[PDB]
DNA sequence: GCGCAATCAGCTGTGACTACCT
DNA sequence: AGGTAGTCACAGCTGATTGCGCT
């Protein structure tokens, strides 16, 4: 997206600066940014507001929530293993990651290559037949870019 | 109170376009509808809301 | 180039004028090219059918609660549902209409394999009141399915329809083996989801032959309904089927004769309300049993009872009416009345069919090609 | 001409009623023309008026049309010629044309192609084939200052001169009163000078009949001429401007009213025409995304106009705009083009062809003539009662519901006059009960409910009293923008209010309901764009007014022009239920305090 | 400025609370005419009643 | 300390009400 | 004895200021 870094990062000569955007009969992507919950109270991940309540009970009811209207998987990526594992222990103490797990199954990555392969796999059979499933995982893990996720997963 | 309802619904439902219409209505048919063509015509041309 | 850049189209350059006043004439031709907008055929579409055995699976968990059609889903669905079942029980003589319901992991056959309206618009009713509650289980209502079309005869179309809301579906074992053993059984599943679409609906319509739709509102939801009424098409001599069923005379008893004898209706008995005890009704040719509605099946001896006109109905089809010749009346040299009206030859062309050669005018073939059906000269 | 009833009578002016009753049309010696719509010539009779007349009324049996200098020169524009639209008219008269329409005919159409104007290397040309009509308009002193400096022969090949840019307009307006009108026809197809785009639009937007009627007669010989296509909101009109730039194939653009509006020309533009998005550029000072060597520039008025200092950039990018020609310019709500700052834009750009588009063509201030030489002559009129019976345009049944005045209100209205009295009938607390069980009842048949009402100080307390939302209008972009978003995708509300800022063309959601209360005072432009957020008895929309008041004058004198597209307003004197329900202002104490806070204004 | 005159009648409109004089006719004694009529004069607007009294 | 979004000043459109010369 | 530039209400736009946020 910014074509004025790369040539400033390392020495180059750009002649092009363009970019393209796909275009089909439909559009077939529908990005949005939520901001502050139900409660009008911001869910920013900021460091300060990690170990905050009411962001994570943010967090937790827009996954259940939103669980229930997008089918056949939903890929969530956290900021860090760190703070993945800590949300998921507060929705564990919580009764609110038991409503989502009656919707779609949830699968956690790890660093361990067979594990995420497992999970991987049985990701992708439980997304094959109706019973749904939630994988978290990390923006900057070795499954952010070792997979791509066809049509119908995630 | 439950005076000034009805004091205000006299007032209000009735202030204009009803001394004279319900008057009207008193010295009107009274029986049954002409033919069933008129009574489906009005109910065609009738709001929603006027129908219930 | 466009269509419309080029030169701009003069529809009034149609009329012309030779004597100062011929226009009148022209106009009149317009008129007769009013008539015949019709293309003499009220359906236009399947000229045959076959029989069905249709199932109607309906989603009982929590996201029937949801408000996306006034008031919930639970109550549109059951509504079009009575207008679905009375529409195919109306365009399908000898079919058969099964209601499955899904809940909480669990399937519940509602109503019986049967061709009565009545019962199942009366058990869809009392099914308004149900109480949604866990999830919907996709295997348990096909394998139900299955298991009860199985034994049906080869020439009876076996198909399944699934109106699934969740989006999500508790299958006890693998599915796919339940897809391939439905597909070696030819039965056809249909599924019409409300929320959005799901891959195993899409793999399944796909699989066994059937169609995957997705609600867009109430009106998409009537018209995919309608689309499921049609029967699918027939090949012209599949097997050697036949049914045997009886035509029950609708015998009334009245005091003045002696053989007026009061009885209790089969099909009342079994209601928890307390049986019609009326003067008569249908009696069954095999066994004389008493019964009020049509057409159903009989209980003791398992004979079916249909009505013969709804049967012949649809005879029609089987023997289409040729168009008749369209003569103008110039060159038609014979009487200028109309065989079926009687009125007066008046109009620039006259039809004559090709078997009496008779003569009727444009309201009569009209009347002749859409609704009656079959030439009155012939019939003579 | 005789006043026996006081009604002009014309029996002995045209007699020619041969045989016998088989055309049906009626003419009228001064001009006017009269349509049986019940007739098996209704068609193509009307396809023969709509193009060379305008239509004043169009209710369901008799079709009124009016004969126009302009509407003959719209139809000697288009390959329709004198001898084919005199006999025509003789051939469906019924009663024969008088002598006084011939002649008419015949003057209006004879000086046509006479004077032409045309744009070549950013200047501004008159042509003439005749050189003699030079020399007649030489001796008028408002067009010798168009020449600069004194333009001596201007000698070329057919003889023209140059004409000053910014005195186009002086010269326009003079043309006409000389009797030698000037014609705008943009031949794109052999230019070879500008530099025309690859705009293409995509195959698989389809277009409905009457848009190719009114593309068709837009580029009636292959080349396109200025003009007015009026078409209702609901109906297909973004698609009409873009096929238009798609066809003409050189660099667009396109002037809205909003700086919404751009966003919704854009994103037609994406939609329906297949363009990068390097070439689209959006002009209104809030990204700035490089309109510097674009195709199709998008961007709104009192910008171009600016009589004020201009920001640096926005500076350079009006300085690169008026340097080049522009390929049909493309207006949007050209009703409101005669302004005194909105005028002189045509004259601050220079273009080829300028396309306007509306909705609403009633203006008053009787401007409307002006918009005859500002761009061009009104090409189509869309018959709005044929356009729903297709069913394409949802058939809105109107309904003029009038509440009466309570006693507490009444004194007051007749106490004061001097502009106080606007609240008064404003807050009726009648009207108020009425809007009240509307709104309930089309809630509780869950219909989109969208309710006008000017006076936005009266909104206040009326929108806050049923707790529901409501757009002040000076709140905030994100704010509206939101409302209106989920204003249609959620069961929970189906019911808001406006402020006069949907009066104009903006992207609101689709409903069924509209409820007018306490509008402007005989703005039929307003009426008639309200009742265009409706229509795209599928809907109904109300208006509420206050006996014995001006608001049941203001309403009869704003209906005048939906009556003449065809619609009747029923009125509703009781409304069914109302006592059924519990609804606010039941008891005369809340009514009598009503009083002190709706005279607490004080504005003085 | 604006925002002291947006406060300034806040107070000044929330004193008065009867605009409208009492009409009220307070007639003083009767004056009596001819074929027993009977005037009454009202003391506030000058209003005059005539009535005939049994 | 810098950068993005909220806020106001100034100008204009639309429609209607009001005080002095042919 | 009968008609139009200021004035008011309510919206729009763009041209600056101007306090608010910080892994
Ligand atoms: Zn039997
Ligand atoms: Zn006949
Ligand atoms: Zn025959």
């Amino acid at each position: 997206s910014p074509l004025d870094i790369y040539p400033k990062i390392l020495d180059f000569h750009p002649v092009t600066m363009a970019t393209f955007t796909m275009t089909l009969a439909r559009v077939c992507l529908c990005p949005m940014i939520i901001g502050r919950g139900n409660d009008q109270v911001a869910i920013s991940s900021k460091f300060e507001t990690r170990e905050d309540i009411a962001v994570i009970r943010n967090y937790g009811n827009l996954l259940l929530e939103m669980s229930a209207v997008v089918p056949d998987g939903i890929v969530a990526f956290f900021t860090s293993y760190q703070y993945m594992e800590s949300t998921v222990a507060s929705w564990y103490e919580q009764g609110i990651l038991e409503n989502i797990q009656r919707n779609k199954l949830l699968f956690i990555e790890t660093q361990d290559g067979a594990e995420t392969s497992v999970a991987l796999e049985k990701y992708q059979e439980a997304c094959e037949n109706g019973r749904g499933a939630i994988l978290l995982s990390v923006a900057r893990g070795k499954v952010s870019e070792g997979i791509d996720f066809v049509h119908h997963y995630g | 109170g439950t005076s000034s309802q009805a004091e205000a619904a006299r007032i209000l439902a009735a202030s204009w376009p009803q001394n004279r219409e319900d008057e009207e209505k008193q010295k009107l048919k009274g029986g049954p509808k002409k033919t069933k063509r008129e009574k489906k015509a009005a109910a065609s041309h009738l709001f929603p809301f006027e129908k219930l | 180039t466009k269509r419309w850049e080029g030169g701009y189209e003069r529809t009034w350059e149609i009329l012309k004028e030779d004597e100062s006043g011929s226009l009148k004439a022209t106009i009149e031709d317009i008129l007769f090219k009013a008539k015949r907008k019709r293309v003499f055929e009220h359906h236009g579409q399947v000229r045959l059918g076959m029989m069905r055995h249709l199932y109607v699976v309906v989603d009982g968990s929590r996201t029937m609660e949801d408000q996306d059609l006034k008031p919930n889903r639970l109550t549109c669905t059951l509504k079009l549902l009575e207008y679905f079942v009375e529409e195919y029980f109306d365009q399908n003589p000898i079919s058969q209409i099964g209601i499955i319901v899904t809940k909480s992991k669990r399937a519940e056959k509602l109503t019986e394999l049967s061709g009565n309206p009545r019962k199942h618009i009366t058990s869809l009713k009392k099914a308004v009141d149900m109480t949604c509650h866990g999830e919907p289980s996709l295997y348990n209502s096909l394998s139900i399915a299955m298991q009860t079309l199985k034994h049906m005869p080869g020439h009876t179309s076996r198909e399944v329809l699934i109106i699934f809301s969740s989006l999500t579906t508790c299958d006890p074992s693998n599915i796919y083996d339940l897809i391939k053993t439905l597909k070696a059984a030819k039965i056809r599943v249909s599924v019409i989801g409300l929320s959005a679409e799901v891959r195993v609906c899409t793999v399944l319509a796909r699989e066994t032959g059937g169609t995957y739709h997705v609600i867009l509102d109430e009106s998409h939801y009537k018209e995919l309904l309608t689309h499921h009424v049609s029967p699918p098409p027939a090949s012209s001599s599949s097997e050697c089927s036949l049914i045997r069923m009886g035509f029950p005379q609708h015998t009334i008893a009245s005091l003045s004769d002696q053989d007026a004898k009061p009885s209790f209706s089969m099909a009342h008995l079994d209601g928890n309300t307390e049986p019609g005890l009326t003067l008569g009704g249908y009696f069954c040719p095999q066994c004389r049993a008493k019964y009020c509605e049509l057409p159903v099946e009989c209980k003791i001896c398992g004979l079916t009872l249909v009505s013969a006109p709804h049967l012949a109905r649809s005879y029609h089809h089987l023997f289409p009416l040729d168009a008749f010749q369209e003569i103008p009346l110039e060159e038609y040299n014979g009487e200028r009345f109309c065989y079926g009206c009687q009125g007066e030859l008046k109009d620039q062309h006259v039809y004559v069919c090709a078997v009496c050669q008779n003569v009727f005018c444009v309201d009569c073939d009209v009347f002749v090609h859409d609704s009656l059906h079959c030439c009155p000269g012939c019939i003579h | 001409k005789v006043d026996e009833y006081g009604a002009k009578d014309y029996r002995l002016q045209m007699p020619l009623k041969d045989d016998h009753t088989s055309r049906p049309l009626w003419v009228a010696p001064d001009g006017h023309i009269f349509l049986e719509a019940f007739s098996p010539v209704y068609k193509y009779a009307q396809d023969f008026l709509v193009a060379i007349a305008e239509p004043v009324c169009r209710p369901t049996h008799v079709h009124e049309y009016k004969l126009t200098a302009y509407s003959l020169y719209a139809a000697v524009s288009v390959g329709l010629q004198t001898s084919d639209i005199t006999e025509y008219l003789r051939k469906l008269s019924k009663t024969g044309v008088p002598d006084g329409i011939m002649q008419f005919i015949k003057l209006c159409t004879v000086s046509y192609g006479k004077v032409k104007l045309v744009l070549k290397h950013n200047r501004y040309f008159v042509e003439s084939c005749h050189p003699d009509v030079i020399q007649h308009l030489l001796q008028d002193p408002v067009i010798r200052e168009c020449r600069l400096r004194n333009s001596e022969g201007e000698a070329t090949e057919t003889v023209s001169f140059e004409v000053k840019q910014e005195m186009i307009e002086e010269l326009q307006k003079r043309c006409i009163h000389l009797e030698y009108p000037l014609l705008a026809e943009y031949d794109f197809r052999n230019d070879s000078v500008n530099p025309d785009i690859n705009i293409d639009l995509k195959p698989t937007a389809v277009l409905r009949p009457y848009q190719e009627k009114s593309l068709r007669k837009m580029f009636g010989n292959g080349r396109a001429r200025s003009g007015v296509i009026v078409l209702p909101c609901g109906a297909g009109k973004s698609l009409v401007g873009v096929t238009a730039a798609c066809t003409v194939r050189k660099r667009c653009l396109v002037l809205g009213n909003s700086a919404v509006s751009v966003e919704q020309w854009k994103a037609q533009f994406k939609m329906w025409s297949t363009i990068d998005d390097s070439q689209i550029c959006r002009f209104t000072s809030d990204a700035k995304d490089k309109p510097i060597g674009c195709s199709v520039a998008i961007s709104t008025y009192s910008m171009l106009g600016h009589t004020t200092k201009r920001s640096w950039e926005a500076e350079r990018v009006m300085e690169w705009l008026k340097t080049q020609e522009w390929g049909l310019m493309i207006l949007d709500e050209v009703h409101t083009i005669p302004a005194k700052m909105f005028r002189r834009v045509l004259t601050i750009v220079q273009a080829h062809c300028k396309l306007g588009l509306t909705a609403t063509l009633v203006r008053e201030d009787d401007k409307i003539v002006d918009l005859n030489f500002l761009i061009g002559p009104k090409l189509y009129e869309a018959n709005w009662m044929e356009l729903q019976n297709n069913g394409y345009i949802a058939k809105v049944q109107c309904a003029e519901v009038w509440c009466p005045m309570s006693p507490e209100f009444y004194r007051e209205y007749v106490a004061i006059k001097t502009k106080k009295r606007i609240l008064l009938y404003t807050m009726n607390p009648n009207k108020f009960r009425a809007c009240q069980f509307l709104i309930k009842f089309h809630e509780r048949r869950n219909d989109k409910i969208i309710v006008f009402a000017d006076n936005v100080f009266a909104l206040k307390e009326y929108a806050i009293r049923l707790n529901k939302p409501y757009i002040y209008g000076p709140t905030s972009q994100g704010e509206r923008m939101q409302i209106l978003q989920n204003f249609k995708h959620n069961p929970k509300i189906n019911t808001i209010f406006i402020s006069k800022v949907g009066d104009t063309s903006f992207d609101l959601p689709e409903a069924n309901v509209l409820i007018q209360i306490s509008s402007h005072g005989g703005s039929r432009r307003q009426e008639a764009q309200r009742l265009g957020r409706v229509l795209r008895y599928n809907a109904f929309f109300y208006s509420l007014v206050s006996q014995d008041t001006q608001e049941m004058a203001y309403s009869t004198k704003r209906q005048r022009f939906l009556v003449d597209q065809g619609y009747s307003f029923k009125v509703i004197t009781k409304l069914a239920g109302m006592e059924e329900e519990d609804l606010a202002f039941s008891t005369k104490e809340e009514q009598q305090q009503l009083l002190q806070k709706v005279l607490a204004a004080t504005d003085l | 400025d604006k925002k002291v005159k947006e406060l300034r009648r806040a107070v000044r409109s929330s004193v008065w609370k009867r605009e409208t004089i009492v009409h009220q006719h307070e007639y003083g004694p009767e004056e009596n005419l001819e074929d027993d009529m009977y005037r009454k004069t009202c003391t506030m607007c000058g209003h005059e009643l005539t009535y005939e009294k049994m």
